[PDB]
């Protein structure tokens, strides 16, 4: 009784296991053991899974379009869940174990999803009894508090329908698995990575550079290599983890590198079988980035630029070698099916060759809008400039560009305050209105100070340790240091 | 411990007032020590005492705290 996708319906299931039919005993997963000995996971094994988790979970009566949180770390369970969902047409909410109590809250809050699941040694607690909980492991999946009873009003599943939301308020980026195997079948033109390789991803699940790793790899019918916490967070670790399990891509905003270059560089050059490396995010800079070419010179490098409402957008391999006298990285070309404009503040193209204008993005792995936010959506997702009367509409992105003489693109910052924190959206402004509303705190400003940067808080005004908790916003939002000024200088 | 673990430790933990103890059991990534910064307190260590972490003390149990960061460090050496 339970809707399922159809096999011809652009959907992640389908597309992401289209190499159990055409490879099934290729890998699809490899992991290192609690001895440090590498397991390898099949396409055939991962289908399995997948289709014994979407069994169980079809039994709990929920309908197409509801929404199901998936706690996990990057694991083969946790991608089994999530395709389960994707064949089911339950659009899947990721979330880390290491989420912050009243960041889950705020998102089950904003989404109100229909079930929590999470891994079978999971330490979440008190979800609100309005939200089904689930454990999924060894042992299956099993229910703790079954979602409320409903019809199923929705027949067949569709392109259109929503694959995954990716979440001061909660932003939910709505992706419909259309958008998604389109961005996908976009790179696999581009010949970037073979069956043959083993996709090392380093970003926790909840963030989406995670699920295009997973989509990249899987897609392509190569094997994924999730790199845990515990070897990523330490270089030795960390570079021991790519030997062992064989790695031939390392996947990671910039920020993955700076403790290996800087404490273990030696290592990093031992790593003889990685043939390429991505990141995106924010920069990475030219000094280091030289360094690590010159640590790994049978690598290539590419610049992947994207935001979450496009998933990607553009890229280039970097110069082989990065010239001395290079101010700044290219961000090269769109992908094919992607088309890039440049427009002034007055929406008109600037065609003079270095002179920066407002991306707009035409492409055919667009965002569906803001989760409950059609404000914010008519904001991002205009009327295109160029065609306003089609209905057609494009991605106003708040980053600035320019072209070189080959047409090659080049990021030149933004329209607003935004800036990155280890590849991370953030708006001072944000950071500052909520140290603002701790009692005690008249003015504050958030900024990046210069290793990678760090956010600071300025506050006029004290427990530094408790309005740290008080702001403990996001992770990444949290200022790395809060010093109380007499005045904010201007 | 000894006096130039607490001062190491102490450059790793912003949020540790100047006039503060550093308690041994104290939280250390509540004190602002983060994955980074961690990484850079463990090289500090490495280089201060010419002391090298096995991988198997390589892990967040370890650097938790300055009372088990500091057991650890004393493993190293023995
Ligand atoms: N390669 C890159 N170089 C510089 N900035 C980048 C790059 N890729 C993304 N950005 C910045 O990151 C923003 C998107 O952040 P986010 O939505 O978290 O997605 P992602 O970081 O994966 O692209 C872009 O609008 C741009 O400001
Ligand atoms: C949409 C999207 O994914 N954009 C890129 C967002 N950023 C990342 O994927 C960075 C992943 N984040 C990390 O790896 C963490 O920030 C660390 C670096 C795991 C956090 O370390 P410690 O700082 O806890």
């Amino acid at each position: 009784r339970a809707a399922r996708a159809r096999e011809s319906v652009d959907n992640l299931y389908w597309f992401m296991l289209a190499a159990a039919n055409s490879a099934p005993d290729t890998p699809a997963f490899v992991t290192r053991d609690g001895e440090g000995g590498v397991r390898t996971l099949s396409y055939r094994e991962l289908r399995t899974r997948v289709d014994d988790f979407a069994a169980a979970l079809a039994e709990l009566g929920l309908d197409v379009d509801d929404r199901v949180v998936l706690e996990a770390n990057v694991t083969p369970d946790a991608v089994a869940m999530l395709l389960a969902c994707s064949l089911l047409g339950l659009p899947f909410i990721p979330v880390s174990p290491e989420t912050p109590s009243g960041r889950l809250r705020s998102i089950l809050d904003t989404a109100e999803p229909a079930l929590f699941a999470q891994a079978e040694d999971g330490g979440r607690a008190d979800v609100p009894a309005t939200v089904g909980t689930a454990r999924f492991g060894a042992g299956g999946l099993r229910v703790e508090r079954a979602p409320r009873a409903r019809v199923r009003h929705r027949r067949e599943i569709v392109g259109t329908d929503t694959a995954y939301i990716i979440f001061g308020r909660p932003k939910g980026v709505v992706m419909s698995h259309r958008s998604v195997v389109s961005l996908y079948r976009a790179i696999l033109e581009q010949g970037l990575i073979t069956p043959e390789d083993r996709i090392a991803t380093t970003s926790p699940l909840q963030f989406c550079f995670a699920l295009f790793d997973i989509g990249l790899a899987l897609g392509t019918g190569a094997a994924l290599v999730p790199v845990p916490r515990e070897e990523l967070n330490w270089p030795r670790r960390f570079l021991a983890f790519l030997g062992d399990t064989g790695a031939t891509q390392v996947h990671g905003v910039p920020s993955i590198w700076r403790p290996v270059l800087r404490h273990e560089p030696e290592l990093l050059a031992g790593l003889d079988r990685v043939r390429g490396i991505l990141f995106t995010g924010e920069d990475f800079p030219l000094p280091e980035l030289r360094h690590l070419q010159g640590l790994l010179p049978h690598a290539r490098i590419v610049n992947g630029y994207g935001a979450t409402e496009s998933m990607a957008c553009s890229f280039t391999e970097v110069p082989r070698p990065i010239p001395s006298d290079l101010e700044r990285l290219s961000i090269g070309f769109p992908l094919p099916g992607f088309d890039v404009s440049l427009l002034d503040e007055h929406g008109r193209p600037v065609e003079e060759i270095g002179v920066a204008g407002q991306i707009h993005l035409r492409a055919p792995s667009m965002f569906s809008g803001y989760w409950d936010d059609p404000e914010a959506t008519a904001r991002v997702l205009v009327s295109d400039p160029l065609d306003p009367r089609s209905g057609r509409t494009v991605l106003r992105s708040g980053d600035l560009a320019y072209r070189g003489e080959d047409g090659e693109l080049y990021f030149a910052g933004r329209v607003d305050a935004q800036v990155q924190i280890r590849g991370n959206r953030v708006e001072p402004g944000e950071v500052e209105r909520r140290l603002l509303e701790f009692p005690g705190i008249s003015a504050a400003v958030a900024l990046l100070v210069p290793n990678d940067p760090v956010l600071h808080a300025f506050v006029v005004v004290f427990d530094k340790a408790k309005a740290r908790a008080f702001c403990a916003l996001p992770g990444y939002m949290i200022p790395a240091n809060i010093v109380a000024v007499d005045d904010i200088p201007l | 411990w000894d006096d130039q673990f607490e001062a190491i430790v102490r450059r790793y933990v912003p949020f540790l007032g100047p006039d503060e103890r550093l308690g041994g059991g104290s939280e250390l990534r509540d004190l602002g020590l983060d994955s980074m910064g961690t990484v850079e307190l463990l090289a500090a260590l490495e280089q201060a005492y010419g002391a090298r972490f096995v991988d198997d003390a390589l892990n967040m149990e370890n650097f938790a705290t300055p009372d088990a960061l500091w057991a650890t460090l004393s493993r190293m050496i023995t």
